[PDB]
DNA sequence: CTACCGATAAGCAGATCTCTCGATTGCGTATG
DNA sequence: CATACGCCTCTCTGCTTATCGGTAG
RNA sequence: AAUCGAGAG
């Protein structure tokens, strides 16, 4: 009943329908649980590049979209958190945000999660094979922008479902 | 005879999504021909300028394409529009020129203007004033009085 | 082998149209009646869940108790609005009753009359809008217990 | 009859009204029909017919 | 037509439970053949159903009392049967001289029950069926008053008879909690059969015993083989 | 309780004590906006979740 | 409600108000004057509870709206009753603002700088200004001071609205927020505590009596004190009646209208209308229409309704002290029987106690008194069967069916089984079109019995024809004449609309409650079926809905329009809804036979001759159905080839995939594993593990993981690959893959088991 | 009286021109999200049903709901979505400036 | 000294899917 | 003895309210 | 129409 009006807004943060904000991004990513199937099944991506290719056609989904700005943003960031190493978080800096915080997460190809990162390049640390890090790294940053909660998707709805059906399968309380 | 720009919020039929204007005038404004509008109230009669709105705010005028919003529940758009009434106006006090086609004793059977009916009552070219008008009748009409 | 006494004769069950309760104008309740099933609270949270606003829309408002009713845009009112009594050869027009005052009162056709043969002229600014019934029998109840509710128009 | 299909919803005023012109006169009554026909509601538009011959010359 | 268990308690005798038999020996097949009965439906032969296999009718009984306006010496208003006013013969057609219905009538929506001559109105009323299930009557039971008084007749009860065959959709258990709605009327011809000749009447899925874990089911088919064997 | 301090008295009616949520809307002469769904619901109004989220327009070819 | 009447208007907000005693006399058909409510020869009773001005009633023509009973809309009227009672929804609020009040200086007993500083507050509130509501309270720093306090608060105030008016802050209506609605109602809820907790008056120095309730319809006020009393002289529990209360806040009200005003409106009141205290007290009752107070027939007996008899029971108790007050006058000159005059005084105030309890009857039942009590106007919308949750959130609905489910593993996964009786009877009206009229005028023709046909036909007028009692030379008339030229000017624009039957080409909703989660709700195809009258659904879409073939029933809701049509086909449709939002785990895929199936078909020792293999395949797919790709079946070489060719069953896997999966793409090169250890196969087995590549199985078997309630199965990767709907296709596909094995190699349990 | 609906309508059309975005400043999805796709293909189907123009050959078709996903395929559809945001403001994407999938 | 108030255990108001059947409906006393 | 008209006792949260004293005018 | 009773998933 509380959570039956908060919806994506078409700025992909989320806000009940009188307004107010309750977050700026659905779980800190944008990731729509559906879509979040085979996101850091990166073996998985790789054995089907080719087949994934025909449906994230970047000839078709390039032109009407910005392919430089946020990968640049990205790159930049990722050297900045990667250079401040290890500290206790109330120590490092604040110069550098999470790039679909300032980028469009729909309009600026690129601009992806922390985590999504770090765990794609952990990944493509293998070197081990056609299929180069440069093609696999673009469909996986396309698979990303097509991995996001369309606007407007009834996230308070689907996450009091989410929250109250497995209910029923039921020294702390 | 006085021209009066009114604007009006007429909805439009998914039938003329090809002809705006049209549309608009032979869904809205032939209806309104030679009948007393609660507007101005004389016979409407011509609907110069009708110009169409456009529910987007950043439209340059002059364009040929104009968009028509649509009512979330069925196919047919509703919008703002303007047009120039052009109606004639004859009210209480006024002269008025008409003839004579049939006449009776007790309540005249003639057509002012050479169409529009009319009657002579019993207490009551030529200039004669007007009483009253007559619009909640069948047609147009307005009875005699010569008194002076 | 039992054959138990749950036949699908006595369980299924299908209305198009049919009877109406009088004050909701909404499908009965029953089978034997001929009336509807309940598409509930929880089966609307449903509705929405999916986002398909117009199937909500469907099984709550348009095959339920759509009505055209009208509503005086001049005093914001559902149920104050009546339809005129004709005279001879006129048309009934549909006016309002508490934006109208007395033509006897204040000392040609902005004049209608009601039944009991009372004369006015006033509110006849009403426009027709698509609400249930329900909402005409909540502002009956409302208004008995000395609440008014002003609906606003989107065309003024 | 007169449902939304033929009725507008509102015909509120936005100016009052200005006459016009003699010149004004005998400019429509020969450029109608030509802008218009040049349907069943024809049986109540043949008026105008009587309206123009009233301002022209004899009904 | 019901059928004593094979596989019966020793209780069934002792409590005379013979007079009143719930069901039927079934030749049951744990067999996965069909696809249509896995979660928890059952398959009924469809040649077995169509030779007397758990047919049933249903009684319904419907009251006529005509006292419903009539009250404590107030006139008789209404008199079974047809006056001399106008009414069409398709009513006499489905109904007897005195205005009942005869017994055993095929009757439906629409049909007169029974008609009367009202006195006040001057015309014939009728009754319809209130049921949109074919029926037969069974029995019309004039009622009259236990009191040294006597009066007219205006209360019958009417006893109404419908063909309840088993269709697909309907309850069929076993005696073990094994119930499942028959999905289909399997025609014999696409049955299973064995070398013996016989398509088994009812076709459950063996996957309903793992997790309900009836052993009972298994021994109750094997006692009743070896039995009627 | 946790839901006193939202602009849409109709969710509140609905939910529960409908009365006291009629009372402290009436007092206040709050103007219920009809933008929560409970609210469209009450009215009869599309919802603005999902398929409601934005409206449709149809560009004409003629003046 | 109908496509082809559009509505021009259309509700933007609502906003509640008090109905004013004046608008509803000057609203009002009429009056209410005698209880009885209807006489003999069944007739309605001018001035009763049924008069014709209420409204149409029984083929008795409105003598207000002068419509019959189908046209009638109602019209509403009202009782005047003598003794203003008290509204029973705001008894508190009256009970606040009474109390805390001074009747001496007629003012609250709180200073008024006090009352300023949060009358200031609330202005400020209203437009959202939530800091500087707070920052007022820096001017702090004896009646030119306080009158210095003021006008520095107020030109402090009228700046900070003007400088956010100016900035944007702002608008004219005023911005009101959840933490705007948290500040205000915190704000006006410590201004009523510090307002209710003040002894003498402080704004003149005076003590004013205290006041008590013994619950609603309930008042009485009480007496000073010994030492009070002398306070009173040199600063200068009796009942008190319902007028009283009103004419003491009348004046207060008046006083603190500024406080009033920025109390009672949460939003900057742009009408500026006063704030009269009379808004408490109910002067007039208002009487639902006839149409909303109807009896009903249940056989023979009648009920009078339960509004009636509480409306006429308040009026009774109304003519009681009208006509009481008649016999008050007879005593009025002859001023010698004052005790007599004083027990018809006692017996008029125990009748104003009586009405009052009798309207707070008809609005609350349990704001009355006295130990089956008649529901009251609270208690018809307050609670799960009230109005709002039972008439308004969730509604009975046409076109929508219901019946028992069984399983029909021969339609495909998107589809359901429905039924010939629900074909003839659930209905959808079709506008006629030139790309229609071949099969509209052939359902016209059929009619109502032969599907696929028509039960109705609307005219272009709107007017309905019924083709259920026709002849078939009548409905071929009608057909012929179907689509034709409107002559009526009118309705230029519109065409017939023909409520044909449901065909295979709709969609459905299908619904098992309780809907615990939203993917127990979806859309299917509907495929019709002459078989008994039972809706027939696949076995994946069981796991969706929860639902088993036990005697479940699900309700069938036809949607009829296509903006409902084309929401439940894209949104809502059972294909697009493989996964739950729950975790992002799949919830559909085969179940239990045809898992026990695979473990089978897909085991190693299983292999099928040419014409085995060849029969499997076709039988799974069906060209002529749409399941392959290549326009023509395409085959797979034999495992084996000498003595004889023999196939595989992992072969008949992938030959099933290399059908369905579209041509010139990759087959799906899968990694994964199943429920099955390798050590139950025998020493060397490797089938724990299954190698998928280019489209072929080629180690360990096919199993639960792989199709159902698993993850990261074969079909789990055919979604993520080609989407839902080839995922879907699969899950069809080995469905009557695995059905048709199954008959032919029989699965079964026993005691050697 | 004619003059005071003037100042409502300069009022309300300068409201709504505030609103708007300059058909250049809008910074939402390109993509058309399945919940237009839904009502886009819903509408036009309506519109269709209701004897609107078609510019595509039918093939042969009865379904006003396919004839509207053809069209679509074609992308010949005369409708503009219009993306309201959390305060309001307008963002009039047309048919062919979205991609699909 | 006492009022202003800031905080100390108790009384009450309101909570705790859909469906199909069937049966029955408070009494006392006053006039004809 | 029919007919007709009214009086009558086995949960939990969260806000109604405490008795008294601390302490600056 | 409510109350009570029997059941279905
Ligand atoms: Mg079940
Ligand atoms: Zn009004
Ligand atoms: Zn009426
Ligand atoms: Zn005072």
């Amino acid at each position: 009943k509380q959570l039956e009006g908060v919806h994506v807004s078409y700025d992909n943060s989320i806000r009940d329908a009188d307004g107010t904000l309750v977050q700026f991004m659905y779980g800190g990513d944008a990731i729509d649980i559906t879509k979040e199937s085979h996101m850091t099944q990166f073996e998985f991506c790789l054995d089907n590049y080719y087949a994934l290719l025909k449906k994230y056609n970047p000839s078709a989904l390039i032109e009407h979209l910005d392919v430089e700005s946020a990968l640049k943003y990205s790159k930049k960031t990722l050297k900045y958190r990667k250079k401040h190493s290890k500290e206790p978080h109330y120590k490092q800096s604040v110069k550098y945000d999470p790039v679909l915080a300032k980028y469009n997460p729909a309009k600026y190809l690129g601009s992806v999660s922390e985590n999504f990162q770090d765990k794609l390049e952990s990944f493509l640390d293998k070197n081990s094979k056609g299929v180069n890090e440069k093609k696999f790294r673009a469909l996986m940053q396309l698979k990303y922008m097509r991995s996001l909660i369309n606007p407007g998707e009834a996230v308070g709805i689907i996450a009091s479902q989410s929250v109250g059906e497995p209910s029923t399968q039921m020294n702390v309380t | 005879i006085v021209r009066v720009p009114i604007a009006l919020y007429v909805s439009l039929a998914p039938m003329y999504l090809e002809n705006p204007l049209q549309g608009v005038m032979k869904q809205h404004l032939n209806p309104l021909v030679m009948k007393y509008n609660n507007k101005v109230g004389g016979v409407v009669l011509g609907y110069e300028g009708l110009k169409i709105l456009d529910a987007d705010p950043l439209s340059k005028e002059d364009t040929s394409e104009k968009l028509i919003k649509i009512t979330p529940d069925t196919p047919f758009g509703f919008t703002w529009c303007h047009v120039n009434l052009y109606v004639w106006q004859p009210q209480v006090g006024d002269v008025l020129e008409g003839y004579i086609f049939i006449q009776s004793a007790s309540h005249i059977g003639l057509l002012i203007h050479d169409a529009f009916n009319a009657s002579i009552k019993k207490n009551n070219k030529l200039r004669f004033t007007v009483r009253n008008v007559h619009t909640t009748g069948r047609v147009v009409s307005v009875d005699g009085t010569l008194i002076s | 082998y039992q054959r138990l006494r749950h036949m699908v004769n006595d369980k299924f069950q299908v209305r198009s149209t049919g009877p109406v309760n009088s004050l909701t104008m909404q499908p009965v309740k029953g089978r034997k009646r001929h009336g509807g099933i309940r598409v509930g609270e929880m089966e609307r949270d449903a509705l929405i869940g999916h986002g398909t606003s117009f199937l909500l829309q469907d099984r709550l408002l348009n095959s339920s108790d759509y009505t055209q009713a009208s509503v005086c845009r001049e005093c914001g009112s559902i149920l104050t609005t009546q339809q005129s009594v004709p005279r001879i050869g006129s048309i009934s027009t549909v006016c309002c009753r508490r934006c109208s005052m007395r033509f006897e009162d204040a000392k040609d056709s902005q004049i209608w009359e009601d039944g009991q043969g009372n004369k006015f002229v006033g509110g006849n600014e009403t426009t027709t809008v698509a609400i249930p019934f329900v909402l005409k029998y909540l502002d009956s109840e409302l208004s008995a217990m000395g609440i008014r509710l002003r609906y606003n128009v989107e065309p003024k | 009859t007169a449902t939304t299909l033929n009725t507008p919803v509102v015909i509120h005023a936005t100016q009052l009204p200005q006459h016009v012109s003699t010149d004004e006169v005998l400019q429509f009554l020969e450029s109608f029909i030509d802008e218009k026909e040049n349907t069943n509601l024809s049986s109540s538009i043949s008026q105008l017919k009587r309206i123009q011959r009233d301002f022209k010359g004899l009904p | 037509t019901g059928q004593t268990p094979i596989v019966k308690a020793n209780l069934y005798d002792d409590y005379g439970m013979d007079n009143f038999p719930n069901g039927f020996n079934a030749v049951v097949a744990v067999i996965s053949y069909t696809g249509y009965d896995m979660d928890d439906a059952m398959i009924i032969n469809k040649s077995a159903d169509e030779r007397g296999f758990g047919y049933g009718t249903m009684y319904k009984t419907e009251k006529v009392d005509l006292a419903l306006n009539r009250n404590r010496g107030d006139p008789i208003t209404q008199h079974f049967g047809f006056g001399n006013d106008e009414w069409p013969k398709e009513w006499l057609e489905k109904l007897d001289e005195d205005g009942l219905p005869y017994i055993g009538t095929y009757v439906e929506e629409g049909d007169p029950i029974c008609a009367y001559f009202d006195d006040t109105l001057n015309k014939t009323k009728i009754k319809t069926y209130h049921s949109s299930e074919p029926a037969y009557i069974e029995e019309v039971n004039l009622i009259g008053d236990e009191s040294n008084k006597f009066q007219e007749l205006q209360t019958v009860s009417i006893k109404y008879r419908i063909r309840r065959t088993p269709q697909i959709g309907d309850k069929f258990s076993s005696r073990h909690g094994q119930k499942g709605v028959c999905s289909r009327k399997w025609p014999t011809i696409d049955m299973p059969f064995s070398e013996t000749g016989i398509q088994p009447d009812i076709i459950i899925n063996p996957h309903a015993f793992p997790s309900r874990m009836t052993i009972g089911m298994f021994v109750e088919s094997l006692a009743g083989k070896a039995g009627a064997l | 309780q946790g839901m006193e301090t939202s602009t849409s008295s109709f969710m509140k009616m609905s939910y529960e004590t409908t009365c006291q949520f009629l009372t402290k809307a009436v007092l206040d002469n709050e103007r219920e906006q009809l933008d929560s769904p409970s609210a469209r619901i009450v009215v009869g109004k599309l919802n603005n979740v999902g398929t409601g989220s934005f409206d449709v327009l149809a560009k004409v070819p003629n003046a | 409600m109908d496509i082809s009447k559009p509505v021009g208007s259309e509700i933007t907000s609502v906003d509640f108000g008090i109905l004013t005693a004046k608008e509803i006399r000057n609203l009002s058909a009429k009056q209410i004057t005698n209880p009885t409510v209807l006489d003999n020869l069944g007739h309605p009773v001018s001035g009763g509870l049924y008069d014709l001005a209420l409204g149409a009633f029984l083929r008795n023509l409105c003598s207000t709206c002068g419509l019959d009973e189908k046209f009638c809309p109602g019209h509403q009227g009202h009782i005047e009753l003598p003794v203003p009672c008290y509204n029973p929804l705001f008894f508190n609020q009256l009970y606040i603002y009474l109390r805390a009040s001074c009747l001496f200086c007629h003012h609250f007993r709180l200073k008024s700088v006090e009352v300023h500083r949060y009358a200031c507050k609330l202005r400020l509130l209203q437009y959202g200004l939530i800091d500087e509501s707070y920052k007022l309270d820096e001017i702090t720093l004896s009646s030119t001071l306080l009158n210095e306090l003021k006008s520095k608060r107020s030109e402090y105030v009228d700046m900070a609205i003007a400088k956010a008016l100016s900035d944007g802050r702002t608008t004219e209506r005023g911005s009101f927020t959840a933490t705007v609605n948290d500040e205000r109602k915190k704000l006006v809820h410590e201004f009523h505590k510090k307002l209710l907790s003040r002894g003498k008056c402080d704004n003149c120095g005076m003590f004013s009596p205290k006041f008590r309730k013994d619950g609603f319809t309930k008042i009485f006020e009480t007496a000073l004190n010994e030492k009070q009393i002398t306070n009173n002289r040199v600063k200068g529990s009796t009942y008190i009646l319902s007028t009283e209360v009103k004419n003491i806040l009348d004046t207060v009200f008046r006083k603190e209208q500024c406080v009033l005003q920025y109390v009672f409106h949460s939003r900057p009141n742009l009408s500026r209308k006063l704030v009269k205290a009379d808004s408490f007290f109910m002067d007039v009752l208002v009487v639902p229409p006839t149409r909303f107070r109807l009896p009903s027939k249940l056989g023979e007996e009648v009920h009078e309704n339960s509004q009636n008899q509480l409306l006429s029971k308040v009026l009774t108790t109304s003519l009681l002290i009208r006509d009481l007050n008649d016999d008050l006058s007879k005593l009025q000159k002859d001023k010698v029987s004052l005790e007599d005059r004083r027990v018809i005084f006692s017996r008029l105030m125990n009748a104003f106690v009586t009405i009052q309890n009798d309207v707070n009857a008809f609005i609350d039942s349990t704001k009355a008194q006295g130990r089956v009590p008649i529901p009251g106007v609270k208690q018809a919308l307050e609670k799960k069967e009230g109005l709002f949750r039972k008439h308004m959130m969730g509604k009975r609905v046409n076109y929508a069916a219901r019946s028992v489910i069984s399983p029909d593993p021969n339609i495909e996964t998107n589809e359901i089984g429905v039924p010939p009786v629900f074909a003839v009877k659930l209905t959808y009206p079709e506008p006629v079109t030139a790309y229609n009229i071949a099969e509209l005028r052939q359902a016209v023709i059929n009619g109502p019995d032969k599907w696929p046909g028509a039960t109705q036909i609307q005219n272009e007028d709107g007017s309905l024809v019924s083709l259920i009692g026709m002849s078939v030379e009548q409905r071929k008339a009608l057909a012929n004449q179907l689509l034709t030229p409107s002559s009526n000017v009118s309705t230029h624009t519109l065409n017939k609309k023909v409520y044909r039957h449901i065909k295979n080409r709709d969609v459905v909703l299908m619904n098992r409650q309780p809907t615990l989660h939203k993917a127990s709700m979806m859309g299917h195809k509907v495929r019709v079926l002459p078989n008994e009258k039972t809706l027939r659904l696949h076995y994946a879409n069981t796991g969706a809905y929860n639902a088993d073939f036990d005697g479940d029933e699900m309700n069938m809701h036809f949607p009829q329009n296509e903006n409902a049509r084309a929401e439940a086909l894209n949104l809502a449709n059972t294909d697009s809804q493989y996964l739950t939002p729950t975790s992002g785990s799949p919830v559909r895929g085969l179940i239990q036979d045809h898992i026990s199936a695979g473990v089978w078909l897909t085991s190693k020792d299983s292999f099928f001759t040419r014409e085995q293999y060849q029969q499997y395949i076709y039988g799974c797919i069906r060209p002529e159905d749409g399941h392959t790709t290549r326009s023509k079946i395409v085959t797979l070489p034999p495992t084996i080839f000498k003595p004889y060719p023999l196939w595989t069953g992992k072969q008949i896997i992938t030959t099933v995939l290399l059908n369905v999966t579209p041509p010139d793409m990759p087959g799906i090169n899968l990694i994964s594993k199943n429920k099955i250890k390798n050590e139950y196969w025998g020493k060397g087995s490797l089938e724990n593990e299954v190698l998928f590549k280019d489209g072929a199985l080629l180690c360990g078997i096919l199993d639960k993981s792989q199709y159902g309630a698993s993850k990261y199965g074969i079909v789990h990767s055919l979604h993520e690959v080609y989407g839902p709907e080839v995922a879907a296709k699969v899950l069809s596909v080995l469905g009557r893959l695995f059905t048709n094995y199954i008959t032919a190699t029989a699965f079964t349990c026993g005691m050697d088991d | 009286g004619p003059e005071d609906f003037q100042q409502h309508e300069q009022i309300r059309r300068k409201t709504l021109k505030e609103k708007a975005i300059p058909k250049d400043q809008r910074a939402t999805t390109p993509y058309m999200t399945k919940y237009e796709r839904a009502r886009i293909l819903g509408t036009r189907a309506l519109q269709i049903s209701m004897n609107a123009p078609v510019f595509v050959d039918l093939e042969g078709e009865t379904d006003p709901l396919r004839i509207a996903m053809k069209e679509l395929a074609e992308k010949k559809i005369p409708l503009v979505i219009r993306r309201y945001l959390p305060d309001g403001s307008f963002e009039d994407w047309s048919v062919e400036e979205l991609i699909v999938d």
